[PDB]
RNA sequence: GUGGAAGUCUGUUAGAGUUGGUGUCCUACAAUACCCUCUCGUGAUCUAUGUGUAGGGGUGAAAGGCCCAUCGAGUCCGGCA
RNA sequence: GCGAAAGCCAAGGCCUGUCGGGAGCAACCAACGUUAGGGAAUUCGGCAAGUUAGUCCCGUACCUUCGGAAGAAGGGAUGCC
RNA sequence: GGUCUUAAGGUAGCGUAGUACCUUGCCGCAUCAGUAGCGGCUUGCAUGAAUGGAUUAACCAGAGCUUCACUGUCCCAACGUUGGGCCCGGUGAACUGUACAUUCCAGUGCGGAGUCUGGAGACACCCAGGGGGAAGCGAAGACCCUAUGGA
RNA sequence: CGAGUGGCUUGCUACCUCGAUGUCGGUUCCCUCCAUCCUGCCCGUGCAGAAGCGGGCAAGGGUGAGGUUGUUCGCCUAUUAAAGGAGGUCGUGAGCUGGGUUUAGACCGUCGUGAGACAGGUCGGCUGCUAUCUACUGGGUGUGUAGGUGUCUGACAAGAACGACCGUAUAGUACGAGAGGAACUACGGUUGGUGGCCACUGGUGUACCGGUUGUUCGAGAGAGCACGUGCCGGGUAGCCACGCCACACGGGGUAAGAGCUGAACGCAUCUAAGCUCGAAACCCACUUGGAAAAGAGACACCGCCGAGGUCCCGCGUACAAGACGCGGUCGAUAGACUCGGGGUGUGCGCGUCGAGGUAACGAGACGUUAAGCCCACGAGCACUAACAGACCAA
C-alpha cells in the first residue's frame, strides 16, 4: 500500500537561494537579564583539532575523566563598536531613530566606509534621550566591525561591518553603558562577552557548492535496480500528479545548494584564550597559523576556513552553565596525513 | 535502555549470519529483529553491538536448529567509538544466546567480548573470560 | 601510548585497537600500520618505522 | 602401447549465427545501426560466381516464412473518372 | 604462447573513423574505476555486475543406453638465479 | 442399478499435471515466515496409450526451484575517469503553429476550461534545469459496433 | 424496523472522447481528507493495581522490514509506540519498470466435421519525440520607487524542526490476601526526521611513491604501451558518511473535559451574561526568505565636478553564462625559491657478501641511505606578475 515516509528534506531553510550578505544577521536577540553588554561578537573560521577534556557534567556517570571532543578554531581578535543606534517604537515596528559616532577611526575603515568628517554627537545623544523621554525608545544596537588586519591567515583588510544590540539592565543604564563603549574608541573583545563554559549561538553563510541536484540537495533518492541503468540516474519519479497541473514548490529540485545563511544554536564554548595554543603543525589546511586571540568552538560550525562567523549568548540553552572548563591537552598534529 | 557508553556504527542487518559466543549448541545465528528499533522505508533494519537481537539458529546441533532465541550483540567487526576517540573493532561478528531474564542460555562464552556491553548485561558480563 | 607496530606515540584521540580473535589486543596509530600488517610484513622488517630503527 | 574415429568437445582461427542487456540509438551513422554478452565453428557446414523454378504460380527442416525496404496472393501499366 | 589468440613491435600505411577554442570543467546524461560493515535484504526473476580461470600433480559421487557423467567435486603446485 | 444412450465403457501406466474449476487441495521437506519448488496422497471440473502412454543416460542462449561461492542488486550512497553537457568562433536543420495567451483557486459549461463567471495573484526581458499541465507532439483507433465493404 | 451520509467497491446509464485523454500491479516524488492505528489531553468501566475494554477532542508527527504470489487484495514471520484507511484522470509510462491482461509463434485440456473457439492453463513475444506556451526550482539583465556607501526595518511568506521510544532514581514503593505492580518529577541514552561540519574513524583520491608481469628503445640507467592507471601495495589535499556537532522550554488563547459564581425557575443548575482551568492540535517564541510592501520603507555618513561605480590587473571564502567576494606596490593576491608540514618506503653508483661456476658469469643480501622521488597545504620571501590606462556618474 506504499509505504510513509517524511519527506526530502526541511522546507524551514527556503528559498535555498544565495545568500544577500557573506556576513551573517540575526534575526533574535538574548534578554535583558544581567548589566548591560553587548549581545554578540565575532570572528574567523581557521580549522579543526580535538581536545582532550575533563568531564563537566555533574549528571553523567563519566564526570571528571578524560574525554576527547572535537573542536573549531576561530580567530577571534578585538572588534570595535563605533557607533550606537537607537530605534523608535513607531505604529510600524521598529525604525532606526539616529546614530552616536566617535572620531577614532580604524585606518583602513573607508575600504568599506565613507568615515564621518562632520557629525553632531551630542545633537543625536539628546533626540535618543527625548524619544526616552517620550516613551517611544526601542532597542538600542552598536554598529561594530572587525579587524580582518588583525588575521594574518585572511587576505581581507575590508573590515565587515555589523549591528550587535545590546541588553542591560534598565534602557537607562545601558543607553549610557552603550554611550561609554562607543566614546572611547568603541575596541571590545570575546572576554569582554563570554567565558568558556557558556553556550553561544554561531550564525554563519555556509560553504558554497554551487548548483547541485535533488540527490545531494534535498537527500532524495537515486534510481535503484534496474532503473538506475535505464538513463535516470538521479532525476526523481516525477514532478507532480496530474492534478493540481502545475509543479508544487514543495518538490526536490535542482538549484543553488550551500552558500546560505545558518544559525547553530547552543554551541559550547571550551575555551577562549590567546597565542598559539592551538595552531596545528604545518599550518591548518588552507587557512595559516594561528598565533592570537581566539575561542574554541565545540564541534563544527558553518562556513569555510576564512569566513566570518557571529557569536551571540544561546537564546535558547538546554543546559545550565558549566564555567570554565578543564582542559587537559589540545592536540597540535598536523591536519595533514 | 541503559547508555552503552560508546557510539556505534551497526556492522549487522536483518538477516545477517553471525557467531554465537557459547556452548549451547548452537554455532551460526541469523539476525531476525533488533529489540526495540524501527527504521525508515527501504532502509533494511540495522543492529550493532550491544543490541539484543532476535536470531534463529542456522548451525548447530539438531536441537538448537531451526530454532528462534534472543541474543545479545558481543561482537562486530565494525568499529565502534569510545569516550577518548579510540576505535575499536572486532575479529568478527558474535552475539551470545539469552532468555527471557537476559540470561546467557548457555554456561560458558568463548572468544572475547566488549566491555560496553557489561553496563548492560551483567549477568552476561560476569561470565566472560575476557574482556576488551 | 605506543602504535603496537611501528612504535611511534600514538596521538591522544586518535587510532583504533583491533581485538583478536584470541583476545589479543593490538593499538594501530593509522591504517598505513594496519595495512601492512595485513599484509603480513613484521615491522622490525620496515625500515621506515621506528620499531625497526 | 599403437591407431586417430566423431552431424565429438574447448576455441571472437577464418567464417557463420543472433540469447540477454529489454543498454546506446530511436528527426539515427543506419527505413533493422553500435557496444558488451551469447551460439556454431569437419559438416544436414560456410561461401563466390554461374544456372533453374514466376504470381492462385515458385520456393518453404512449415514461421503463412520468402519471391529486390512490396506478400493470408509480388511489381508495373491498363480496365479506371 | 598451444595458437592464424591477447599484449608489445617491425615493414608498409596513416594522424581523413576530418570542425575547433575555453572553464579543476557545476547540475544532469553516456561509457567506466574503487567503495567500509552487511551480503540478494534488491527484483516478476541475481536482470546488471561480480566470482572462477592458463598448465602439472593428487583425487573424483549419483546416475548410465557403458559411450558418458567428468575439467564432477575437492586438495596441492606454479617466479627468478 | 446388483442394464440404458450410441459401438465400447478407460486396461499398463501417469495424475492437483505446461491437463485439476473448486485451489494457496491435504500431509511432509525447506524457511523466522514459502499462492513458489520438490515428495506422497489423489475421487482425474475435463489424464491415458504411434490424437501414442510411461520411463530415461547424454545434449540445451528452452520453463520453475534450492545450496555454496560472489558481489554497489539492496541497506545508502560517495569519490574518481573519459566523452558530452556550460561559455566562445565557424557551420546550420527539423518537429510544430486558428487566434489570443503572466497565471492560480473555485465555479460553470457537451458532465475533464490559460481564454466563460467570481475572486486571488501578476513590473518587463533573459540564462540553466528536471518534465506537472496545454485531456503536449507523432498515427482519419488495432479494441467495440455499424456497412445489404473487402480479403 | 425505520432515517440518512459518503462516493473507496460493484452494478446501472450511454452525457463526454473512437482524425487514440497509453493498461493492471509496482516504483519514485509531491499535496490532501478523517470515518484516528500510535502519540497529546479527556469521559465511562463489569475503573483496586498492572494490563485492558468502550467513548470524546484532535490530522502536528509517525504508521517501518521481510517469506509465497504479476498481483491489488490477502495469507504468513519477526520486530514496533503503532506498524490506520482513503482522495489527487482507480495522482504519477513527453519519469522508470513491463511480471499480468490483450497481436502475430507453440503446447495442454475442453468444444467443434472443420477453419477454429475458450471470461481455461502454459512458454516466448518492441516502450517513439531536440519543450513553442504554461508551471515550478535556482541564476542574471533592465525599468519603477527618484547621487552614493554602509547599517537596518518587516508587510508578509516557509518550517515538523522537531516526532517517538527505552532505561535509572522515584520503587519492589502507592494499590493488593497474594500474584503482581503504577505515577508526578529528575536524569541517561536510542530511533526517525532536520540543518551544518571533516579534528577523529571510514570511502575515494587514473595527484603521488613503491613492487612487478609482457614487449619496445642493444644491456644498464631511464622510459612508452597493455583504455582511457597493465596489475598489485600504500596514499596527501579536497569532496564525502559509514564519521562528528546542533535542533527547548516557556508563555497566550481554545477543543473534548473538569469546575467557579449565577439567573431565567425563590431551590437546583459549569452557561444563558460573567469567570478559573485544560490537547502532540492554534497563536507567540526559534530558524529561513523578504524594499517591487505602488503607502515601492528607515538611519548614518559621503557626494552633486566629483562620492561612488564599471572596465582593466593578480586571485578565490564564489561560480554552468551572468552574478558574488578579496587583493592590486600606502601590497603578501598568484607564481618561483627556501623552509615547515605531509605521501611513499630506502635512489643511481660504488664497496663487501652471494648458492655455485676453471673462468666468464651470477638471482639476490648488507652499507652508503629516515635514503631517492613526490605534494592540490602553511610560512618566510617583493625576485617575477598585480603594469598602463580607459569609461561612467547627480
Ligand atoms: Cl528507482
Ligand atoms: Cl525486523
Ligand atoms: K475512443
Ligand atoms: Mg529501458
Ligand atoms: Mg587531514
Ligand atoms: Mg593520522
Ligand atoms: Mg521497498
Ligand atoms: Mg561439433
Ligand atoms: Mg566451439
Ligand atoms: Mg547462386
Ligand atoms: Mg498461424
Ligand atoms: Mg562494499
Ligand atoms: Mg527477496
Ligand atoms: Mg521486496
Ligand atoms: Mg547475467
Ligand atoms: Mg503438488
Ligand atoms: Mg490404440
Ligand atoms: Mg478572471
Ligand atoms: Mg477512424
Ligand atoms: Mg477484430
Ligand atoms: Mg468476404
Ligand atoms: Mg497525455
Ligand atoms: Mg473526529
Ligand atoms: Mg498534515
Ligand atoms: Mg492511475
Ligand atoms: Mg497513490
Ligand atoms: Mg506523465
Ligand atoms: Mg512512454
Ligand atoms: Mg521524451
Ligand atoms: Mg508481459
Ligand atoms: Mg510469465
Ligand atoms: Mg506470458
Ligand atoms: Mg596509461
Ligand atoms: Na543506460
Ligand atoms: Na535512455
Ligand atoms: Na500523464
Ligand atoms: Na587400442
Ligand atoms: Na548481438
Ligand atoms: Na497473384
Ligand atoms: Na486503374
Ligand atoms: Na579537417
Ligand atoms: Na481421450
Ligand atoms: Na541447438
Ligand atoms: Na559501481
Ligand atoms: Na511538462
Ligand atoms: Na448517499
Ligand atoms: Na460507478
Ligand atoms: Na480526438
Ligand atoms: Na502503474
Ligand atoms: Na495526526
Ligand atoms: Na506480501
Ligand atoms: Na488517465
Ligand atoms: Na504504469
Ligand atoms: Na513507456
Ligand atoms: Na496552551
Ligand atoms: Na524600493
Amino acid at each position: 500500500p506504499q509505504p510513509s515516509r517524511p519527506r526530502k528534506g526541511s522546507l524551514g531553510f527556503g528559498p535555498r537561494k544565495r545568500s544577500t550578505s557573506e556576513t551573517p544577521r540575526f534575526n533574535s536577540w538574548p534578554s535583558d537579564d544581567g548589566q548591560p553588554g553587548v549581545q554578540g561578537f565575532a570572528g574567523y573560521k581557521a580549522g579543526m583539532t580535538h581536545v582532550v577534556l575533563v568531564n563537566d557534567e555533574p549528571n553523567s556517570p563519566r564526570e571528571g575523566m578524560e574525554e576527547t571532543v572535537p573542536v573549531t578554531v576561530i580567530e577571534t581578535p578585538p572588534m570595535r563598536a563605533v557607533a550606537l543606534r537607537a530605534y523608535e517604537d513607531t505604529p510600524y515596528g521598529q525604525r532606526p531613530l539616529t546614530e552616536v559616532w566617535t572620531d577614532e577611526f580604524h585606518s583602513e575603515l573607508d575600504r568599506t566606509l565613507d568615515v564621518p568628517e562632520d557629525h553632531d554627537p551630542d545633537a543625536a545623544e539628546e533626540q535618543i534621550r527625548d524619544a526616552h523621554e517620550a516613551g517611544d525608545l526601542g532597542d538600542l544596537r552598536l554598529i561594530t566591525h572587525t579587524v580582518p588586519d588583525a588575521v594574518p591567515s585572511v587576505p581581507k583588510k575590508k573590515p565587515d561591518v555589523m549591528e550587535t544590540r545590546v541588553g542591560g539592565g534598565s534602557v537607562s543604564d545601558r543607553l549610557d553603558h552603550a554611550l561609554d563603549i562607543v566614546e572611547d574608541g568603541g575596541e571590545h573583545a570575546m572576554n569582554d562577552i563570554f567565558r568558556a563554559g557558556e553556550y553561544a549561538d554561531v550564525a554563519g553563510v555556509t560553504k558554497g557548492k554551487g548548483t547541485q541536484g535533488p540527490v545531494k540537495r534535498w537527500g532524495v533518492q537515486k534510481r535503484k535496480g534496474k532503473h538506475a541503468r535505464q538513463g535516470w540516474r538521479r532525476r526523481i519519479g516525477n514532478l507532480g500528479p496530474w492534478n493540481p497541473s502545475r509543479v508544487r514548490s514543495t518538490v526536490p529540485q535542482q538549484g543553488q545548494t550551500g552558500y546560505h545563511q545558518r544559525t547553530e544554536l547552543n554551541k559550547r564554548l571550551i575555551d577562549i584564550g590567546e597565542g598559539d595554543e592551538p595552531t596545528v603543525d604545518g599550518g591548518f589546511v588552507n587557512y595559516g597559523e594561528v598565533d592570537g586571540p581566539y575561542t574554541l568552538v565545540k564541534g563544527s560550525v558553518p562556513g569555510p576556513d576564512k569566513r566570518l562567523v557571529r557569536f551571540r549568548p544561546a537564546v535558547r540553552p538546554n543546559d545550565q552553565p558549566r564555567l570554565d572548563p578543564e582542559v587537559r591537552y589540545v592536540s597540535n598534529e598536523s591536519n595533514q596525513g | 535502555m541503559e547508555a552503552l557508553g560508546a557510539d556505534v556504527t551497526q556492522g549487522l542487518e536483518k538477516g545477517s549470519l553471525i557467531t554465537c559466543a557459547d556452548n549451547t549448541g548452537a554455532r551460526e545465528l541469523k539476525v531476525i529483529s533488533v529489540h526495540g528499533y524501527s527504521g525508515t522505508k527501504n532502509r533494511l533494519p540495522k543492529a550493532g553491538l550491544g543490541d539484543k537481537i532476535t536470531v534463529s539458529v542456522t548451525k548447530g546441533t539438531p536441537e538448537m536448529r531451526r530454532q528462534v532465541l534472543e541474543a545479545v550483540v558481543v561482537r562486530q567487526r565494525k568499529p565502534i567509538r569510545r569516550p577518548d576517540g579510540t576505535r575499536v573493532k572486532f575479529e568478527d561478528n558474535a552475539a551470545v544466546i539469552v532468555d527471557e531474564n537476559e540470561d546467557p542460555r548457555g554456561t560458558e562464552l568463548k572468544g572475547p567480548i566488549a566491555r560496553e556491553v557489561a553496563q548492560r548485561f551483567g549477568s552476561v558480563a560476569s561470565a566472560a573470560t575476557m574482556i576488551v | 601510548r605506543e602504535c603496537d607496530y611501528c612504535g611511534t606515540d600514538i596521538e591522544p584521540g586518535t587510532g583504533t585497537m583491533f581485538v583478536h580473535k584470541d583476545g589479543a589486543t593490538t593499538h594501530f596509530c593509522s591504517s598505513k600500520c594496519e595495512n601492512n600488517a595485513d599484509l603480513g610484513r613484521e615491522a622490525r622488517n620496515l625500515e621506515w618505522t621506528d620499531t625497526a630503527r
